[PDB]
């Protein structure tokens, strides 16, 4: 098993396919579609190219009770080679809104067939998230230095996408939106600028109330989270630094370029002002002549 | 009126005057009269020496206090917004 | 990762408890004093005379109390020469521990040498030695001006957490939530229509 990971890259196909398979098992209300996840690994970047359904039953009475049809998984993999002989198990997807604690026991079963720690890719079917509608975890077993026993736990990794160029234009072809969450002109990136700041608000809210929850409702004092929080402050500026004074000098510089650029545009349009007057001036004569 | 005029002026000119130098400038012939004006004009003369820089702060602070105050300070953020919208009008 | 199986006796549990405190007192990069206080082994083992004074020594480091530390050490450094032969590290440890905590709780990451003189209870020459030692271990990074007599800290090494410390970290986010919110509301209000 690879115990080295960094990122998860996801093909667009994977997400869409799990939503299709979800409605065709007709799953909802704690019955959640679970299929196998196919792709490349032994790589720090988990590259997920495809996904398929397995025959799976989820009991809603107990989620620690589940059905997985193990025999099917071997047969399906032989047909995966027929398509392309470089797709293997690298985990399993969940279709639910969020992480279950029965998902740790499920993850055990796919270890048997993987040369990499098994991936949990939550494909939402309500399409939440302010980035991608996918969350990503990989199960890691580690000692915890907080005085608590060895856990197997799902630790978060970033989500990214790797899309084939051939496929990507199909996304553009399908999509008739002119894009307001991706770069464009000034106004488009002006939305992108406000959108990012409003994203920071939402993310900043959740930390504050997690900290409240720890010392009154008694959620674990998790040192690893709070350590990254200490580094947020140390990497945070302080007023009266000559670096943040240099920002003032650097503001002057780019604004002045805008100031001259603005003048340049004003000149050019005043050439067209005079042109049109010369066009009206000739067309007085033509009218008068008729 | 003249006493008040020179008393505004001296904020800019000085930060330190002895009592003797204050007495001449405000056109007083009595020492108690100088100290009398200094209380009412709100000069902090302590140890026979004025600190006009305290007095400049007050007058500057009064100019800010009046609500106009967003665009009086003039926000870094606000300039860029203004520039942007005109182009996208 | 220790076994649920019982094959560790009380003797070993206490032998380890003592050693873990010995390592931390005579260390130079162990600010896991609270970690021992948040593991059962040493928190609940105070039930011999040896572990009366020892627990108080670990407690002395967290709060930054010099007077209590010195009184307990004064008795024990003689009895046990393991403290005696390693004394330099031991007394300088509580000065380093107080040094990192002061910077932590402030929102301005600089201390005067004069502030450190009071807080670590060193003369002014030896305050400059303390700064040098700390940077050499790699506890802290930043710069020194001896001509303003400041050390200006830019990065702090992570440390143990405690209920008090959570509220201190939480408040700072409350300000930044507020600043982000009203900054975005004003920018929203300008160019309302230019969100195409």
């Amino acid at each position: 098993m690879s115990l080295q990971h960094e990122k998860v890259t996801i093909a667009p196909l994977v997400l869409l396919s799990a939503l299709d398979h979800y409605e065709r098992t007709q799953t909802k209300e704690n019955k959640r579609c679970v299929g196998v996840i196919l792709g490349d690994a032994n790589s720090s970047t988990i590259r997920v190219t495809n996904s398929f359904a397995l025959p799976f039953e989820e009991d809603e009475k107990n989620s620690d009770v589940w059905f997985l049809d193990h025999n099917y998984i071997e047969n399906m993999n032989e047909m995966c080679k027929k398509i392309n002989a470089k797709e293997k198990l690298i985990g399993w997807y969940h279709s639910g809104p969020k992480l279950r604690a029965s998902d740790l026991k499920i993850n055990e079963l796919f270890k048997k067939y993987t040369q990499n720690n098994p991936l949990l890719l939550i494909v939402d079917v309500k399409q939440q998230g302010v980035g991608l509608p996918t969350d990503a975890y990989v199960a890691i077993e580690q000692v915890k230095d907080d005085g608590t026993s060895t856990e197997k736990t799902f630790l978060h990794l970033p989500c990214t996408i790797e899309a084939e160029e051939a496929e990507e234009i199909g996304v553009e072809h399908l999509l008739r939106d002119v894009r307001d969450q991706a770069a464009g002109g000034l106004s488009i990136r002006l939305t992108n600028q406000l959108k990012s700041l409003k994203g920071l608000q939402s993310k900043l809210k959740d930390v504050v109330e997690y900290l409240d929850k720890v010392i009154n409702k008694e959620l674990p004092i998790n040192h690893t989270i709070l350590g990254k929080l200490q580094d947020v402050f140390n990497l945070l500026p302080n007023l009266g630094t000559p670096d943040d004074d240099e920002i003032d000098v650097e503001n002057h510089d780019r604004i002045n370029i805008s100031n001259n650029l603005q003048k340049a545009l004003t000149v050019k349009t005043n050439d067209e002002l005079m042109v049109i007057y010369i066009s009206n001036l000739v067309r007085s004569i033509i009218a008068f002549d008729d | 009126a003249i006493r008040d005029e020179i008393a505004k002026n001296t904020e800019l000119s000085y930060d330190f005057l002895p009592l003797s130098n204050i007495k001449a400038l405000l056109f007083f012939n009595n020492e108690k009269e100088t100290e009398k004006f200094a209380l009412e004009r709100n000069w902090p003369i302590v140890n026979s020496k004025v600190y006009f820089n305290n007095q400049s702060k007050e007058k500057a602070d009064y100019e800010d206090e009046m609500m106009h105050e967003e665009d009086q300070k003039t926000n870094i953020i606000e300039k860029a917004m203004d520039y942007a919208i005109s182009i996208e009008n | 990762t220790l076994e649920p199986s019982t094959s560790i006796t009380l003797a070993e549990r206490q032998q380890l408890a003592y050693d873990l405190s010995i390592s931390a007192l005579l260390g130079d990069k162990i600010y896991n004093f609270g970690e021992l206080l948040h593991h059962p082994i040493m928190e609940t083992i105070v039930n011999d005379s040896n572990y009366d004074w020892l627990f108080q020594l670990l407690n002395a480091l967290t709060v930054g109390d010099f007077d209590k530390f010195d009184s307990l050490i004064k008795v024990q450094i003689s009895k046990i020469p393991i403290l005696a032969q390693h004394e330099s590290f031991l007394r300088q440890k509580i000065c380093l521990m107080t040094l990192i905590e002061t910077v932590f709780v402030k929102n301005i990451r600089m201390l005067s040498f004069e502030d450190i003189s009071k807080a670590t209870h060193l003369p002014k020459d030896n305050v400059e030695h303390l700064v040098m030692r700390a940077i050499s271990l790699g506890l802290l990074k930043g710069s020194i001006d001896q001509v303003n007599e400041l050390v200006t800290i830019s990065w702090v090494q992570p440390r143990i957490i405690s209920g008090d410390q959570i509220t201190k970290m939480k408040d700072r986010l409350v300000e930044w939530n507020d600043q982000v919110e009203k900054l975005g509301k004003k920018m929203e209000a300008r160019g309302q229509s230019i969100w195409v």
